């Protein structure tokens, strides 16, 4: 087919893009103290790091393991009042976080208490 | 945003060739179709032909198959998503019948089903 | 109308950012300066991935690589010269004469034979031992007496002799989450949006060699003659010009040293230069008269795109300043030349040989300073047998005067780096990204 | 609303304080070898490596991601006979922890083949 | 009952060993810088980087907490032509691992790209 | 309590003389002495 590489289709539209997750997502993770050693256990505890800043993100939201989840939380048009066809099929992903970059704070939080109520109430429908 | 700038107005009699410019701004030239629309007074409004700034594929009505030849310049970068362009339109067989408005129209979207449809148009240019 | 906030985790939006590069290498293996045994083997497949409709900005005057190489290969020599010896007893009154008198003028004083009192493996005996050394090293007194010429600044250690000054290519890698973004478009300035961009997982062989002036055994340039700085009006901002074509020189140090150990004490040994087998010659470069005139002028026409097309430029020497920033000063199989390059740079041009070579005077230095703090030098120790190496002038390092005059330079050891990282941009990888779509969980 | 801040609902009630859980969820997680930069980056490896241990228990138990999972281990009333009202409305997590700390290595390996046995019983259900 | 401990069914049946995996799956994980203390430095960061890399690929995969996930890639014969019966009650998982050897990043990939379509898919399901 | 759990039916290959922990104590036990021998007194006047 294509296989555009690792982050191949960073000038793709976000529909395309979002077809190729698994090539970012792998490359995402793969002692003398010497000048050299020092600066390549700096690359391996900061990879660690970033890694699993994405992943508790990923956890507090109920995505863990998942590409592409979906949430609860609506689209406040407020962030972007652009179409979906306008949006898939038109930016890329790269602009795209250029004009949500605002309010990226505001929906972190958003998945974060509709996860945590959502878990409150499955409890809640299974203690019967 | 996006504009389109056409050329001069300026009038020639039948049997010669005019070249048509349509300088383009604020948005990536290669990443839409420049369209070449003709509203005469004689007929109706008729699409003349769409070219690919990144591919160089062209299309045309079969009323222009082999009379018109379109042609556009690479575009110069000017930030991340904003470059310049430059279209071109060129009639043969060229008679006094084809007096008329031209236009030209960038592309609507970067991918589905509406991808070269023109949207953002320019002023025009009055013609023989 | 019904959107909901989607997640998507590996989304291919970057940002910029500094992080720590490591190094990648070759397999070879005795052991460099560069302690390119200690970098991870760089892939026999170096993947290069092209990023189609990218459009990057980059800014190699800002860039953080050139700033990260120019302190790690003064720590990869701060750390090599760590376990070396102290030269501290050479710092003694020495009786020098000529060594070998009728040569050609004021060149009898060029080197010397100093003789001095010495430490031995007993602290309480002395000895007299002798040693030749450069006049570029040793400074009067004010009678035939003189000194070190660091022993009233900085302390002085001789590179330990198993040590190889040879630059070895050094791939700048970044780390998982990260990626090194390269400017592939050929006739690139060094700022602005590069059109065409790929993205590496380490960035091509770089030997980090320093020279001065003249760039050397470096990267070439596909198209035209690129000429880079950050404010090309101001004349304060050294040039960069980099060739498409390598002008070759040839230098050579043809006398025959000997290296005579000296034990200053328990363990340590000083290497002194013993005498010379055959002829007293003079250290020179050559380079081709003929392609040296054609590459200067392609320079001369890359220089008119920012003057006009009708000012005439003009080429001329150093216009004063430090030993190492008036000549070529470089390195060449481990003695330290110092060519004068007035024949290089002595050439103006109008509005608009090919036999012979022009030769470069070099004088050798061995106690060689620091470039960055005082207090402190290096004692080179002498290299056995003639040196001749033979390596490309791929650029320069010039400087404009404010009809125009141009003059090389450049000091600074980070501009070396610039030309060969000035492709290269770090970047961050940011995987996680929330958009609408009409798509709800449960 | 309340939102009292990180350890907050320390003092709070069972019942109230496992309504703030995303709250110290996030706070788990979030080169020069000078005095101070061996101190910063043991602080570095500590976090990764606490953080990743409750998340294996977590995983081994069938909770991954889970801030609120429901197990099938039944609460032997041996570990605590108090009531749920008397736990959830009265207790503090704190004091909970001091009473229930001695079966707390028992209750880990009930839930560690729980998890390992339902996933051997749903393979044997998808054979089909 | 068994209980053979780390490793203990290594000699053991595939299907024999395939029942203590939670065995295996908890000892997976658990500053001065003298000639002792860069040892077990070194140690701790390499123990979580090759925890991580595990779960990455069960990540990848749509196993993310499984010590037993069912795929939806079918068996290629070309990896091995053994039926099951001698396979879970006659190999060792050793020896297996030595046949299949080959065919490992094969099989790597089919999963990966598998769990990418089926989010894609999830999706499109419940966009009505 | 210096846990040992025997792997029965397993049968392993071993070779003393490529391990690489007898490389890595060699070098250890070396290190340990460097590390040790660092703050201690140069007796170089002692070469009188
Ligand atoms: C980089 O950026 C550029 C510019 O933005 C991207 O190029 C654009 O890609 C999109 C999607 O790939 C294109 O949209 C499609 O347009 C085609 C129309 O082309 C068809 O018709 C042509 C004339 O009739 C015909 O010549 C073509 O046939 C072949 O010939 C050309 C010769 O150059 C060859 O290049 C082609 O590849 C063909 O092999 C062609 O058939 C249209 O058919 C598409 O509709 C289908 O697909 C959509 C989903 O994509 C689907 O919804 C529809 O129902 C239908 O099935 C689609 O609209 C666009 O035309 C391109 N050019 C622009 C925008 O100028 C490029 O993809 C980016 N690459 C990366 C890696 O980011
Ligand atoms: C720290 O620790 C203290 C002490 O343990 C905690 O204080 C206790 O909190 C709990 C829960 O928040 C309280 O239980 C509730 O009690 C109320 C009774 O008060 C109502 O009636 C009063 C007299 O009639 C009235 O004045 C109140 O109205 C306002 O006035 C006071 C003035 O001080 C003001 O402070 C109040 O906040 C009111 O604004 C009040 O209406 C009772 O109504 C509650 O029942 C409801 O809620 C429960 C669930 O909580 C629900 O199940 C019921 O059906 C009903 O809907 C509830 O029983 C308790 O009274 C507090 N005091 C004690 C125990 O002494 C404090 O919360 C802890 N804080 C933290 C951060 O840990
Ligand atoms: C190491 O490797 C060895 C050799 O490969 C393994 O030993 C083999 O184990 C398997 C499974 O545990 C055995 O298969 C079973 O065989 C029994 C047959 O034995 C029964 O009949 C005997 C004679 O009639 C009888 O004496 C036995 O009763 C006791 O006496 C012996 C005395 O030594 C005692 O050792 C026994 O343990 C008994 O306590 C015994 O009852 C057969 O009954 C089994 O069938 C049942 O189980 C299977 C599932 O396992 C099930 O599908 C059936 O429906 C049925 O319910 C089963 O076939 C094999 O015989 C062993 N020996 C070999 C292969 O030579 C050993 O297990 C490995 N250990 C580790 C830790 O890896
Ligand atoms: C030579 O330069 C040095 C000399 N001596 C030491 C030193 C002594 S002892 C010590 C350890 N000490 C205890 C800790 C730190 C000090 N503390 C006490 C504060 N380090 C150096 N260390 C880093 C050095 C450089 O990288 C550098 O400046 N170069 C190196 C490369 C060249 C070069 C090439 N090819 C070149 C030279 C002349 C002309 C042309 C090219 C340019 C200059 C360096
Ligand atoms: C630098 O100067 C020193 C003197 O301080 C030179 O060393 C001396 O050189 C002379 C001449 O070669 C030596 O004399 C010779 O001795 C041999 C052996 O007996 C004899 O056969 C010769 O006829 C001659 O007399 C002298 O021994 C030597 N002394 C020492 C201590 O080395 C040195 O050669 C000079 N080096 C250079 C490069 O000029
Ligand atoms: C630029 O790059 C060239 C090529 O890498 C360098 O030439 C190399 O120079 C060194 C020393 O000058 C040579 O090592 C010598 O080899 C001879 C022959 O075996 C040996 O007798 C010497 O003792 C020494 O080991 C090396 O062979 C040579 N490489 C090639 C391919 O010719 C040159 O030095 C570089 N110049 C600069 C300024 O970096
Ligand atoms: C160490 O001694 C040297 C040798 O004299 C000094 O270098 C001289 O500096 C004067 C300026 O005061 C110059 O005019 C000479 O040309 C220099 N001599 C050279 C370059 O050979 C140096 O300044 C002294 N350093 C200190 C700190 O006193
Ligand atoms: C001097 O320049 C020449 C010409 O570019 C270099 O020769 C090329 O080296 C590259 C790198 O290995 C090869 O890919 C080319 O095939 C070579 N071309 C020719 C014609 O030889 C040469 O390596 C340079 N010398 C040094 C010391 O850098
Ligand atoms: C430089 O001088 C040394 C001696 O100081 C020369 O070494 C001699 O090389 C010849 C080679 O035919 C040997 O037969 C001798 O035994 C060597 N003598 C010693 C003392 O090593 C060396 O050849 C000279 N180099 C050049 C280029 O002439
Ligand atoms: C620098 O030296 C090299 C080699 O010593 C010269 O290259 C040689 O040129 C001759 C031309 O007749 C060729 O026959 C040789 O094969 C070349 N040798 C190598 C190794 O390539 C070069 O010409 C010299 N250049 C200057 C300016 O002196
Ligand atoms: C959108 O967000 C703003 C604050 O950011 C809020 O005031 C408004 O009510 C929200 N509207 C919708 C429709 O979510
Ligand atoms: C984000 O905030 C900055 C603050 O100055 C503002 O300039 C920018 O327009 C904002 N962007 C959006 C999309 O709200
Ligand atoms: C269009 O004009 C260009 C001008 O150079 C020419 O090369 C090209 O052949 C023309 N197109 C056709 C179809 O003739
Ligand atoms: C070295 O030679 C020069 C030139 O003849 C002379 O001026 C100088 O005095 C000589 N030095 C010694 C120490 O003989
Ligand atoms: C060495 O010291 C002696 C004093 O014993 C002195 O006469 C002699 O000149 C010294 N040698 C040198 C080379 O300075
Ligand atoms: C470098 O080239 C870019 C290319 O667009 C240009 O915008 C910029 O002004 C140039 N800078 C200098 C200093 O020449
Ligand atoms: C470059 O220098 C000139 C004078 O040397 C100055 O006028 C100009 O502003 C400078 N350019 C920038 C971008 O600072
Ligand atoms: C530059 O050339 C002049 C011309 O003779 C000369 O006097 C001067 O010493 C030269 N400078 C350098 C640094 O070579
Ligand atoms: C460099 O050489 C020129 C002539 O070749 C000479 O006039 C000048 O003095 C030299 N410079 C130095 C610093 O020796
Ligand atoms: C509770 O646990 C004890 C051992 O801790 C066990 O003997 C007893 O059977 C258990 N009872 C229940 C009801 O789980
Ligand atoms: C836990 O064990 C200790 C052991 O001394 C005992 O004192 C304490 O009462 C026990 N607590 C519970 C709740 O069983
Ligand atoms: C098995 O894999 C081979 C390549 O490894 C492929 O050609 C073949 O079609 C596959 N067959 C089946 C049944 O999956
Ligand atoms: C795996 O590949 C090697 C390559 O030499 C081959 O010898 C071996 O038979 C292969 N094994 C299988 C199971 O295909």
């Amino acid at each position: 087919a294509v296989f555009l590489g690792f982050l191949g289709a960073a000038g793709s539209t976000m529909g395309a893009a979002s077809m190729t997750l698994t090539v970012q997502a792998r490359n995402l993770l793969s002692l003398k103290l010497t000048v050299w050693g020092i600066k390549q256990l700096q690359a391996r505890v900061l990879a660690v790091e970033r890694y699993l800043r994405d992943q508790q993100l990923l956890g507090i939201w109920g995505c863990s393991g998942k590409l592409i989840c979906c949430t609860n939380v609506p689209w406040n048009s407020s962030w972007s009042n652009r179409n979906l066809s306008e949006i898939w099929d038109n930016m890329t992903w790269l602009q795209w976080d250029k004009e949500i970059s605002n309010y990226t704070q505001i929906i972190y939080g958003l998945l974060e208490e509709s996860q945590n109520q959502q878990e409150k109430n499955e409890q809640d429908l299974l203690a019967l | 945003q996006g504009q389109l700038v056409q050329s001069g107005a300026t009038t020639t009699k039948p049997g010669s060739s005019v070249k048509i410019s349509c300088k383009t701004s604020g948005y990536r030239f290669n990443f839409y179709h420049i369209n070449w629309i003709r509203q005469t007074a004689g007929r109706g409004p008729e699409w003349m032909g769409w070219i690919s700034p990144y591919s160089g594929d062209k299309n045309l009505a079969p009323a222009f198959q082999d009379r018109v030849n379109m042609t556009t310049d690479t575009e110069v970068p000017v930030t991340s998503f904003t470059s310049t362009g430059a279209a071109y339109m060129e009639i043969r067989n060229l008679t006094s019948d084809d007096t008329g408005t031209y236009f030209c129209a960038k592309g609507l979207l970067r991918d589905g089903s509406s991808t070269w449809l023109p949207y953002l148009w320019g002023q025009g240019t009055l013609l023989t | 109308e019904n959107l909901w906030v989607t997640v998507y985790y590996g989304v291919p939006v970057w940002k910029d950012a500094e992080t720590t590069l490591f190094c990648a290498s070759d397999a070879k293996a005795k052991h460099n300066v560069w302690a390119t045994h200690a970098c991870v083997p760089t892939d026999p497949n170096p993947q290069e991935i092209h990023l189609e409709n990218v459009t990057e900005e980059f800014n190699m005057w800002k860039n953080n690589m050139v700033e990260q190489m120019h302190t790690d290969i003064i720590s990869l020599w701060d750390q090599s010269l760590k376990p070396c010896v102290k030269l501290t007893p050479l710092c003694v009154t020495l009786q020098c004469t000529n060594v070998t008198n009728a040569i050609t003028d004021d060149m009898r004083g060029e080197l010397k034979n100093c003789s001095f009192n010495m430490t031995t493996e007993l602290r309480d005996k002395k000895q007299k031992v002798y040693s030749l050394f450069y006049r570029l090293d040793v400074v009067q007194i004010n009678n035939k007496e003189y000194r070190l010429i660091n022993c009233n600044t900085s302390a002085i250690t001789q590179a330990c002799p198993k040590v190889s000054f040879e630059p070895i290519p050094i791939h700048y890698c970044a780390p998982a989450g990260f990626a090194i973004l390269k400017c592939k478009d050929k006739k690139f300035n060094g700022t602005g949006p590069c059109p065409s961009v790929s993205t590496v997982q380490c960035t091509h062989g770089i030997k980090p060699v320093v020279s001065t002036q003249l760039l050397l055994n470096g990267s070439l340039a596909e198209e035209e003659v690129m000429i880079r700085s950050e404010n090309i009006t101001n004349n304060a901002k050294n040039i960069l010009v980099q060739f498409n074509t390598p002008v070759q020189i040839n230098c050579t140090r043809p006398n025959n040293n000997t290296r005579k150990s000296i034990r200053i004490g328990p363990g340590q040994a000083f290497y002194a230069t013993g005498d010379i087998i055959g002829d007293i010659r003079q250290a020179h470069c050559n380079v081709s008269k003929a392609t040296w005139n054609e590459t200067l002028g392609k320079v001369v026409k890359q220089l008119r795109k920012h003057f006009g097309n009708n000012t005439i430029i003009r080429f001329a020497n150093s216009s004063g300043g430090d030993l190492e920033v008036t000549t070529h000063s470089f390195n060449c199989g481990g003695e330290f030349f110092y060519c004068n390059t007035s024949g290089l740079f002595n050439s103006t041009w109008i509005s608009n040989g090919s036999n012979d070579s022009i030769t470069l005077p070099c004088r050798i230095k061995q106690i060689i300073n620091m470039w960055q703090r005082i207090g402190q030098a290096m004692y080179a120790p002498p290299i056995q047998g003639v040196i001749r190496c033979v390596s490309n002038i791929t650029g320069l390092i010039l400087t404009r005067d404010g009809t125009e005059t141009f003059r090389p330079g450049g000091g600074d050891m980070r501009d070396n780096w610039r030309s060969e990282l000035y492709k290269y941009k770090v970047v961050k990888i940011e995987p996680l990204g929330v958009a609408p779509t009409r798509c709800k969980r449960r």
